[PDB]
């Protein structure tokens, strides 16, 4: 399989640095050049740059070169983005992705994205509340309080996938964070089936799950 | 100095319908243009490249075309699991480029005139120990976008206490969802008991309230 | 044919690089081939009179030369090639054909840029396309080659400064 798995992104404070990594598996990085490419939400695509196949020169968007540094370690297989004086216009979900000269270097396999956040603040782990529950039942869960984004919601760990929608976080006044995520299942599974949502805050590395019954 | 540039920004269409959405380089890049498909909150996806060929596993509806600075690309018909925003990207030259990529076409599909499917949840025992109330109103897999949600405590409008939510268009029936939360103390959460949302969709007769006391 | 190949020769037939002629009285060649002494074979045998940046260098000849069909100039192209386009390399003629430039980004050890063009297919001289010269001679790796088009204004400069 070819896989990019990526690392590094947190919270960062304005002016720190930010180290990326991007580790390939199932490809050898002396046959791929790899390419960062940034995105802020809700916002378009931004290539910051990449690194040949062969001896590793680093190409970057113009507005990059004078901040940012892309680089290689051949023995472990792992590309690297650094970056300095970070601004909030470098708040972003960051992919590596491979360089396929096949299909004329069209990037055909992409990392899963990791999220830097430039802020001050602090991290906050989510509070979860459930919103418990004619033919179909609606239940859910209620994330509160947390910062930064993302959390990551699933429902009984990954087995109820069908019919959830969960919805865009929204700043409160307190600095703080605040979604939803609900689910309908048929009401003749409300007494019988045990419905767990599972929130998953990478930011602050903490897991809650909390079980939703009537 | 090669820039990438695509139009429209934002293409409607109704399901089934023919979709074609252009991109051009200022300069030629013979066919090194790839196409790709950002499915919401998800990584990029490589549909095409050398401007013409599909990559395995993209459906047959998807082709493009061009070569030089003017391309295309075509969605014979346009399914629900297209909604996605679609990006170019040269793969000619890296010397002296501001952006790879183009800045993007989000592709919104129209559909029947589905009806909201309202829900109210009451608040969370261990969100009152707390001291908050926060009552949800959901409205599930509705179109067109635009409905609205007012609140009644005590048959009381309230005002500038109420967060409002709402999804993409979902991958398969290509409908929107939304949350309306309000969010009280707990005294005023107990001191009145009458709890009314108030919904006004273009697909009910009237406003159709949901609602509970106590 | 190849009208407007000329050799530099160094004391007395030591052939080292090649030199195309843009003007009648003008050659184009190769920067590291700035030799403070050399002859010219065009045929006629001449010196040179000016030499010139850091990626061509210009020659004025000491006679400038009646246009025949055994030597005659040929025009740097203002338009830039195309990945597809089919050249000649000539200099013993090999034909090629222009690439992306990222398949030599890709392949070789320093930065490309606009200034070069990537071509290749199975010092000095001319790299001609579409009967034009394009380009100049700069494994089984792809060549790179001076993209002409980008620097047709700093011949023009540079004769008029040596006129």
């Amino acid at each position: 399989e070819v896989q990019l798995v990526e690392s590094g992104g947190g919270l960062v404070q304005p002016g720190g640095s930010l180290r990326l990594s991007c580790a390939a598996s199932g490809f050898s990085l002396s046959s791929y050049g790899v390419t960062w490419v940034r995105q802020a939400p809700g916002k378009g695509l931004e290539w910051i740059g990449y690194i040949t196949s062969n001896y590793g020169v680093s190409y970057y968007a113009s507005w990059a070169k004078s901040r940012s540094t892309i680089s290689r370690d051949t023995s472990k297989n792992t590309v690297y983005l650094q970056m300095g004086s970070l601004r909030a216009e470098d708040m972003a979900v960051y992919y590596c992705a491979r360089e396929n000269p096949d299909y004329g270097y069209a990037y055909d396999a992409w990392g899963q994205g990791t999220t830097v956040t430039v802020s001050s603040a602090s991290t906050k782990g989510p509070s979860v509340f459930p919103l418990a529950p004619g033919g179909t039942a609606a239940l859910g869960c209620l994330v509160k309080d947390y910062f930064p984004e993302p959390v990551t919601v699933s429902w009984n760990s990954g087995a109820l996938t069908s019919g959830v929608h969960t919805f865009p976080a929204v700043l409160q006044s307190s600095g703080l964070y605040s979604l939803s995520s609900v689910v309908t299942v048929p009401s003749s599974s409300l007494g019988t089936q045990t419905y767990i949502c599972n929130v998953n805050h990478k930011p602050s590395n903490t897991k809650v799950d909390k079980k939703v019954e009537p | 100095a090669i820039r990438m540039t695509q139009s429209p920004s934002s293409f409607s269409a109704s399901t089934g319908d023919r979709v074609t959405i252009t991109c051009q380089a200022s300069e030629s890049i013979s066919n090194e243009l790839s196409w790709y498909q950002q499915k919401p909150g998800k990584a990029p996806k490589l549909l095409i490249y050398y401007a013409s060929t599909l990559a395995s596993g993209v459906p047959s509806r998807f082709s493009g075309s061009g070569s030089g600075t003017d391309f295309t690309l075509t969605i014979s018909s346009l399914q629900p699991e297209d909604f996605a925003t679609y990006y170019c990207a040269q793969g000619f030259g890296s010397s002296g480029v501001e952006n790879v990529f183009g800045g993007g076409t989000k592709v919104e599909i129209k559909r029947t005139v589905a009806a909201p499917s309202v829900f109210i949840f009451p608040p969370s025992d261990e969100q009152l120990k707390s001291g908050t109330a926060s009552v949800v109103c959901l409205l599930n897999n509705f179109y067109p976008r635009e409905a609205k949600v007012q609140w009644k405590v005590d048959n009381a409008l309230q005002s500038g206490n109420s967060q409002e939510s709402v999804t993409e268009q979902d991958s398969k029936d290509s409908t929107y969802s939304l949350s309306s939360t309000l969010t009280l103390s707990k005294a005023d959460y107990e001191k009145h008991k009458v709890y009314a949302c108030e919904v006004t969709h273009q697909g009910l007769s009237s406003p159709v309230t949901k609602s509970f006391n106590r | 044919t190849q009208p407007w190949q000329a050799a530099l020769l160094l004391r007395p037939n030591q052939l080292y690089c090649g030199a195309v002629l843009v003007h009648p009285q003008w050659l184009l060649t190769a920067a590291h081939c700035r030799k403070k002494v050399f002859r010219v074979r065009l045929q006629q045998m001449f010196q040179g009179v000016k030499s010139i940046s850091n990626d061509l260098m210009l020659i004025k000849l000491n006679r400038r030369i009646r246009p025949t069909k055994d030597v005659r100039p040929i025009n740097v192209s203002s338009h830039c090639p195309s990945a597809g386009t089919k050249c000649l390399v000539s200099g013993q003629c090999l034909n090629i054909s222009v690439l992306s430039q990222k398949r030599c980004e890709d392949a070789y050890p320093r930065q490309i840029d606009d200034t070069m063009f990537c071509a290749g297919d199975k010092s000095g001289g001319p790299v001609v396309c579409n009967g034009s010269l394009q380009g100049l001679v700069s494994p089984n790796r792809p060549g790179v080659y001076t993209n002409l088009c980008k620097f047709t204004k700093w011949i023009q400069e540079t004769i008029q400064a040596n006129s």
